[PDB]
RNA sequence: CGGCCGCAAGGUUAAAACUCAAAUGAAUUGACGGGGGCCCGCACAAGCGGUGGAGCAUGUGGUUUAAUUCGAUGCAACGCG
């Protein structure tokens, strides 16, 4: 988490460390666990990402472009 | 409006001088469809200004009328539930059609004599950033620069 | 009940409650005055077309004191 | 604290004053020179200066004990 | 993408500190095999590796103690 | 007094203000400015502007001290995050690092449910 | 209700009188949503000028009258037949 960039930086850019934890964690930590919730939510996650599989067999749509 | 884009107006340039920024301003002092009586009027009110500057137009119109022109208004974003107003640039064209309809809006208070008078005295303390039309630039910016925390 | 006041120095020696009603009266007050009240929080609470005058340059309405006195 | 409360008899609709110019300098230079302000029935301004600016010798050459050395005030 | 451990086939261990350092992100978390490509076996291995050199202080729990 | 050279800067952000403080090596406060106690209250203060103040209004206050360079730590989830800790680099403050100490409970305490 | 279990909450086994010609499942066409996406119109936004404020004209409700003829009476009736 820690920059030091020991010079010449004047730029803070921690972009390297700040999409570590607090995007996502910070933001989600606080409310909600519910133990059921969370595998129905992730149920519906990774079904919703197989069908993207599924549109990746889906370029054989002519549509005349 | 909604589907097309409109591209302008060709408006005549100004008979006495050859201008197209001054039949802009006549036209918007001008009321009721009556443009005989608007000229008279407003070449009138830089009659008794271009003597009180020394030069005939160049101050008369172009300085003391971008004294008054504001660069950031602000306008309404209700997007999803909000009612605050984003401060926003206002376009070159804008910028002038904003003064010269602020400058006669000042210049329709203040009664003093014919409307010659009345605009003649407002033209003049737009030149030293003094009048009620200059007064509105600081009305909206100081607004504007308020509300600096949306964008 | 006249319809200009000139009321020169009101604040002078009232009594803090009577500065009170004095403003209440003035906010009040649907006509026309002028005064010179040298009080801060009483041309800022009313005033808004200040005349700052000064041996060699004269203010006429810079605002509503506010903007005044933060650019001064 | 007391309840005071003016009223007004009859309301003025145009202006009150439209001064131009008063020259008023008692012995000195003139603490101002030119002065031509309206009012079309504004408020307030609420006159400030220092100790000796002129502020209530302007107020009488305004109302009439004292009159300006040249020009003209004129009521409604 | 596997070519890590799938060819040393072993258990790892928690004394081999210099090819943890390698599965660690900059805050002291473990790198999912996602990213890394270990396979699903080796990972149970490195996980747990991993939380038993914590526990003896060869690793941080967070960049900062 | 005392001229202490360099110190720190506590940044706790959140998503209701941006509590901007500053203080020594060894913890002891010397001055700080919230983004709400600077005439901010309401919606305001949970905009990244509104912190800018807090970080501008935290340069005095602590002037008499003398800091010339400065040890950044943020705090909490908000927006008065990044706004702060430009404010910090155009005050005169020389920023050594910046370091995000955060509490992140390794699945502990039970968070709350108030929001339906 | 009765039997059994239980400290209690209650669980389990389990009807009848009376009433109705329906209740229900999946799917289709619409309509609707404070569901989603796209598009249009003086729909909003940008401007000008009005109504609602007052005197009068006109029409309509009501009220009165012996009669105040009849019809129109959301948008699409009310300077309308
Ligand atoms: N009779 C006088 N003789 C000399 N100077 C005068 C006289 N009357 C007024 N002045 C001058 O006019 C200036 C402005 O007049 P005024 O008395 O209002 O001043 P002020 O000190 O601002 O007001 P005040 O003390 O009355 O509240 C004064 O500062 C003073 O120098
Ligand atoms: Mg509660
Ligand atoms: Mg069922
Ligand atoms: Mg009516
Ligand atoms: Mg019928
Ligand atoms: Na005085």
């Amino acid at each position: 988490i820690k920059v030091r960039e020991n010079e010449p930086f004047d730029v803070a850019l921690r972009r390297f460390k700040r999409s570590c934890e607090k995007a996502g964690v910070l933001a989600e930590v606080r409310r909600r666990e519910f133990y059921e919730k969370p595998t129905t939510e992730r149920k519906r996650a990774k079904a919703s990402a197989v069908k993207r599989h599924a549109k990746k067999l889906a370029r054989e749509n002519a549509r005349r472009t | 409006p909604r589907r097309r884009v409109i591209g302008q107006r060709k408006i005549l340039p100004d008979p006495k001088f050859g201008s197209e920024l001054l039949a802009k301003f006549v036209n918007i002092l001008m009321v009721d469809g009556k443009k005989s009586t608007a000229e008279s009027i407003v070449y009138s009110a830089l009659e008794t200004l271009a003597q009180r500057s020394g030069k005939s137009e160049l101050e008369a119109f172009e300085v003391a009328l971008e004294n008054v022109r504001p660069t950031v208004e602000v306008k309404s974003r209700r997007v999803g539930g909000s009612t605050y107003q984003v401060p926003v640039e206002v376009r070159p064209v804008r910028r002038n059609a904003l003064a010269m309809r602020w400058i006669v809006e000042a210049a329709r208070k203040r009664g003093d004599k014919s409307m010659a008078l009345r605009l003649a005295n407002e033209l003049s303390d737009a030149a030293e950033n003094k009048g009620t039309a200059v007064k509105k630039r600081e009305d909206v910016h100081r607004m504007a620069e308020a509300n600096k925390a949306f964008a | 009940k006249p319809n200009i006041l000139i009321m020169d120095q009101p604040t002078n020696h009232l009594d803090m409650e009577s500065i009170e009603s004095l403003n209440m009266a003035l906010e009040l007050y649907q006509g026309t005055l002028i005064f010179v009240s040298h009080d801060r929080e009483f041309v800022s609470s009313l005033a808004t077309r200040i005349l700052e005058i000064t041996p060699e340059r004269v203010i006429d309405f810079s605002g509503n004191y506010e903007d005044y006195l933060r650019s001064k | 604290n007391p309840f005071i409360r003016f009223e007004q008899d009859k309301k003025l609709f145009r202006n009150a004053l439209e001064v131009e110019g008063l020259t008023k300098g008692f012995d000195n230079g003139p603490l101002f020179k030119n002065l031509n302000l309206l009012l079309e029935v504004g408020e307030k301004l609420a006159v400030l200066g220092t100790n000796g600016v002129g502020k209530s010798t302007l107020l009488k050459t305004l109302v009439g004990d004292l009159q300006p050395d040249s020009g003209t005030v004129k009521w409604s | 993408f596997c070519r890590f451990t799938a060819e040393g086939v072993q258990e790892i261990d928690y004394k081999d500190i210099a090819t943890l350092k390698n599965y660690i992100t900059e805050s002291g978390k473990i790198v999912p095999s996602r990213i890394t490509g270990t396979r699903a076996k080796y990972q149970r291995q490195l996980a747990r590796a991993i939380k038993r050199a914590r526990y003896l202080s060869l690793l941080p729990y967070t960049d900062r103690h | 007094r005392k001229q202490v050279s360099d110190g720190v800067a506590h940044i706790h952000a959140s998503f209701n203000n941006t509590i901007v403080t500053i203080t020594d090596r060894q913890g002891n406060a010397l001055g700080w400015a919230t983004a709400g106690g600077s005439g901010f209250r309401g919606s305001r203060k949970s905009t990244p502007f509104a912190a800018q103040v807090a970080a501008e209004r935290c340069a005095d206050a602590v002037k008499e001290y003398g800091i010339k360079n400065l040890e950044v730590m943020v705090k909490g989830p908000g927006p008065g995050r990044e706004s702060t800790i430009r404010a910090l680099n155009a005050a005169g403050f020389r920023i050594t690092n910046i370091t995000d100490v955060t509490p992140i409970p390794h699945n502990g305490c039970r968070p709350p449910k108030k929001r339906r």
